[PDB]
């Protein structure tokens, strides 16, 4: 495998929903065609303070070459820097 | 650049003995992290619940007098509202999945908003969502629209209870607004609540018979008060 | 390394034996897959149509209190709407290819939206599309267009009916909206309908004689209720 980070264009913030999707990264889309697996990230406790998803991030998958797509829930405790499994309800 | 044992001999220039590491392998560490994760996640879920709960309680705009406000801090003095309590208690007990609407009317200083707020507190302890308002605030919301969230909450909420319906004798608009609300609600299989000072007859030319048709569902709960005041006695602890 | 006999001799050891390949050649395989595919496509198409039908149910604005709703759960007490149901059944029957629009009227608590929702469900089962609205929703939509699927739909559905046409006394807007709508509908040889609580003369000054003239085509269907309320019975089943 390979793991290659990237970045996103700020034409998403004005959407007022702020979940990422495939057509949001604008680097020619040259990697959207080359890849096999993608995992965007969203985390509500940045863009809001009072939003009731504190200590949670989520893994928006947007492309799967050999499988389907989905969405996953994980936590974040940024002072010792490790996501953990979310043993709880569904999304 | 340095040996293992000697790296550790560099390490022991920091703390004493009696600090043994206890790991002894890797997969045991993964088990340990999994333990801590399953712990901290559930504790976090608890805290998230308490947050969401408070986000409700600060949103049900109730003014602080009627907050430390329950069935119990209600000094009974005659039967006239002993019946009111016997009805309001069972109203709460019957609220679970019912078209159960109530109205209050009578004289001020008789415990209208007190019982209303007690009800709302108990229903929020059950884990519901409610709201009360002043009719002028609805006016103000419809004006802010002409400068949606609060507008549509008045039909996305389970229960509403309404306050100060008689005043604003600049009428003919109040009626159409309240009609709009209550039709959207009662057609949607949900309750509401009113508060006033007048008899139903006086009330009915303000509020055409259709609205009270939308009120008189199920075992619709009419109540009317006649007590004298209480305000000279109250302190505000 | 390995080859065919060794490969398959590796293969059988994974499983229980007597598992013969059952094909033995190519054209049999292709025929078999064509057969499975033509079997699969049919049930697929069926499911897709069922989806479409659900999307048509959930689009109409029928509220839950008129959802579990039809002709048969409507209780007779006199001739006064025995006539009405003998009209409603035949109306649903005479609807296909027909400029047959209608109005209801009279007292609240009398089964207007009930019959309307019954009609709407029966025409969904006929395979035709419907919609019922509060007029204030059209108001809000015309205001929200500053933010077209809805206004497009309102001039292309087969049927349409309306609710809360009396109130909103701040007129000089309601009349023109509904006139535009009904012109675009009647022009395309399509019906519509209305619901109200007022008299035709009490209606006509709100709604100029032209609009009611556009309602007066085919064998029209006027109704005027006299029945009393129903609310005391209902409990929200
Ligand atoms: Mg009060
Ligand atoms: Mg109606």
């Amino acid at each position: 495998p390979v793991v290659a980070l990237s970045q996103l264009n700020r034409s998403l913030e004005q959407r007022a929903d702020k979940r990422p999707v495939n057509s949001d990264l604008r680097e020619s889309g040259s990697i959207e065609q080359d890849a096999d697996l993608i995992m965007f990230i969203y985390r509500d406790e940045v863009y809001h303070e009072n939003s009731d998803l504190k200590g949670i991030a989520e893994i928006i998958i947007g492309k799967q070459r050999n499988g389907p797509i989905g969405t996953v829930r994980l936590t974040f405790n940024g002072q010792w820097s490790r996501f953990d499994n979310y043993a709880g309800p569904q999304y | 650049m340095k040996n293992v044992g000697d790296l550790m001999q560099r390490l022991q220039k920091m703390m004493p003995a009696h600090i043994k590491p206890a790991f002894k392998t890797g997969e045991e560490l993964l088990a340990w992290q999994k333990e801590q994760g399953a712990i901290r996640s559930a504790a976090l879920e608890r805290e998230n619940r308490a947050m969401k709960m408070q986000r409700t309680f600060n949103r049900s705009g109730i003014r602080p007098l009627h907050q430390n406000c329950s069935f119990e801090n209600y000094r009974v003095e005659c039967e006239g509202q002993m019946n009111a309590l016997s009805k309001a208690r069972q109203y709460v007990e019957e609220f679970d999945g019912n078209i159960a609407s109530f109205i209050f009317s009578g004289k001020p200083g008789t415990g209208k908003n007190h019982l209303a707020a007690a009800i709302c507190n108990e229903l929020l302890l059950r884990g519901k969502s409610v709201l009360i308002i002043t009719v002028a605030d609805i006016m103000s919301a419809m004006k802010d629209t002409f400068r949606e969230q609060l507008l549509n909450d008045l039909s996305n909420v389970d229960l509403l209870v309404i306050d100060e319906i008689g005043v604003q004798t600049e009428s003919k608009y109040e009626k159409v607004i309240i009609n709009q609300i209550v039709d959207r609600r009662s057609s949607s299989k949900r309750p509401t609540g009113m508060l006033t000072n007048s008899n139903m007859e006086e009330m009915t030319k303000l509020l055409g018979e259709r609205v009270m048709d939308r009120m008189r569902l199920g075992n619709s709960l009419w109540v009317i008060f006649n007590w004298d005041s209480y305000r000279s006695r109250v302190t505000g602890k």
